[PDB]
């Protein structure tokens, strides 16, 4: 269960990010495409070379719905219904896949706000990643 | 089990690496992000909170040890199993640590890694390290039994 | 999440089991052991060799808990609070272990009762054992 | 890969499979346990129900050349990687599977395993062929980029 200070460090590292968002779902991506690439599998009709629009298009969606996760942290598996039945249901993905993009999405924030990336936001962020790929993958079977 | 092409990201990469203080921020996080771990390392006094967690002495200088472990199954990379070989055994029969612990302080590393080196943990740098770390993880998993 | 002829299976494949259920939690912690040898990492104080008493008793207590969750699969999530937090809060057992003992526990019960394991039988055991676990990893991330 | 004695477990017990069917009931058993796999086998058929997959001719026939492929690796057993490497390729880079799934069919397996041989299917017996799905599982997953 996240705590008031994850809340609030996932706020702020999140506002810190601003405009930069769908660019860091995009970067995000491809660092999970290239270390993890059996998660590639999932994007068979996908472009998937560095720069692909079509990642980048992606990138920004999953981009601006983790902001609407950030807005909505006390009850996420309301915000995130629809796309729980989309990852679980209609395109069954792995749990392990989640953990994947989570730490590439870790990466990705570590990279770009190192300041920014104390011990305690690394854990808020884990803690909130983890949270929002468990609503992700409920609705299977 | 390495080509020359990540190889040299690889040890080019490391090469950089403070070697006194990247293997005690690693070990310090992997237990201010991983709570439970810590009940493995209570010999090691106060960890009470991240503050003190992040300053202990004797957790950062675990994590030297640590490194410098990394460092040396980088040398042996075409046989990592026989270099953590003693240390799989002594992970399982002393320690009782579940090897599925073990990805996470890989993880935690490479994070390590990208907050240090930002705009030169590039994608393909990061692979490279992944595919380190799942090995030398695989390698301490080896000798259970 | 379970239908209603998972319940049926479940019920009915237990009501086959009777006396066994504790002899058979034993069997299958005997084959988590030895076939997932990792797992004997959660428990450094047992005597873990063959035959064990220790294992016996612990095979007991995993069983009594397995019917309770038969008897309560409409709100297992109440039913097995309790056990929710004692293998998180003093355990932290990774989720993978779990699917170890499930296993063990499907094999176990199609080494005895062949003729109830119907792949529907099968099929309905899989996403109970499932579904037990689920909440015994939920306090987790 | 395997002992000595794990080698006669496991060679002993896969002596007494009926080749025409074990693996029609495993890959029929994968369709029942875990529908969301049909996916991938939607020109198989009317996989509708438990007793239209059990009895579908195209599972038994694709389950039979399944369970071959499983007899190839036990001959192979030193270099499971060689002798599932077009395997694994197909995989990959045709059917899009994503290697978490491997251990599933592996599983179902070790179920049928377990329902034909009741009592001779011994803990010690399981353990050895739990050896050998995930060596199989590893070598089909070797080669995905
Ligand atoms: C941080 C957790 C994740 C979030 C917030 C997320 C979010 C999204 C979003 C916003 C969409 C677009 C739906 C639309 O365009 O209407 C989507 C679809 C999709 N997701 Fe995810 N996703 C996550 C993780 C994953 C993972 C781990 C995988 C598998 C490797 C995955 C595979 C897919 C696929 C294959 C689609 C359909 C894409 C398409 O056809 O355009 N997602 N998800
Ligand atoms: C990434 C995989 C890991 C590597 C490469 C690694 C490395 C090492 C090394 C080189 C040592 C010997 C240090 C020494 O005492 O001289 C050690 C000991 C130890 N390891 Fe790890 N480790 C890993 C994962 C873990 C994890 C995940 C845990 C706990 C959850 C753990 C718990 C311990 C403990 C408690 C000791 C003994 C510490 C002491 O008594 O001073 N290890 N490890
Ligand atoms: C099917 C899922 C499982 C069920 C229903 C179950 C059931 C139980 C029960 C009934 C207890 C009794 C303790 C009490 O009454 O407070 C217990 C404790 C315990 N469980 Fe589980 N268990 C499951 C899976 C696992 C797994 C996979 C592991 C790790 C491999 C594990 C590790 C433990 C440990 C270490 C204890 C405490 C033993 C001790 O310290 O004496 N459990 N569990
Ligand atoms: C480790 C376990 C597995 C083994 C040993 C295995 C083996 C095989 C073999 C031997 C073939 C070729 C059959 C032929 O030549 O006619 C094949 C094809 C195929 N596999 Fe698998 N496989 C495994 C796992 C999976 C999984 C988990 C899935 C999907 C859920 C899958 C989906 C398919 C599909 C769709 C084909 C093509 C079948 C067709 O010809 O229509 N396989 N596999």
């Amino acid at each position: 269960v996240l705590s008031a200070a994850d809340k609030s460090n996932v706020k702020a590292c999140w506002g810190k990010i601003g405009s930069h968002a769908g660019e860091y779902g995009a970067e995000a991506l491809e660092r999970t495409f290239c270390s993890f690439p059996t998660t590639k599998t999932y994007f068979p009709h996908f472009d998937l070379s560095h720069g692909s629009a079509q990642v980048k298009a992606h990138g920004q969606k999953v981009a601006d719905a983790l902001t609407q996760a950030v807005a909505h942290m006390d009850d996420l598996p309301t915000a995130m219904s629809a796309l729980s039945d989309l990852h679980a249901y209609k395109l069954r993905v792995d749990p392990v896949n989640f953990k994947f993009l989570s730490h590439c999405l870790l990466v990705t924030l570590a990279c770009h706000h190192p300041a920014e990336f104390t011990p305690a936001v690394h854990a808020s962020l884990d803690k909130f990643f983890s949270a929002v790929s468990t609503v992700l993958t409920s609705k299977y079977r | 089990f390495l080509t020359a092409e990540e190889k040299g990201l690889v040890n080019g990469l490391w090469g950089k690496v403070n070697v006194d203080e990247v293997g005690g921020e690693a070990l310090g996080r992997l237990l201010v992000v991983y709570p439970w771990t810590q009940r493995f390392f209570e010999s090691f006094g106060d960890l009470s909170s991240a503050d003190a967690i992040m300053s202990n002495a004797k957790v950062k200088a675990h994590g030297k040890k640590v490194l410098n472990s990394f460092s040396d199954g980088l040398k042996n990379i075409d046989d990592l199993k026989g270099a953590f070989a003693k240390l799989s055994e002594l992970h399982c029969d002393k320690l009782h640590v579940d090897p599925e612990n073990f990805r996470l302080l890989g993880n935690v590393l490479v994070c390590v890694l990208a907050h240090h080196f930002g705009h030169d943990f590039n994608p393909q740098v990061q692979a490279a390290f992944q595919k380190v770390v799942a090995g030398v993880a695989n390698a301490l998993a080896h000798k259970y039994h």
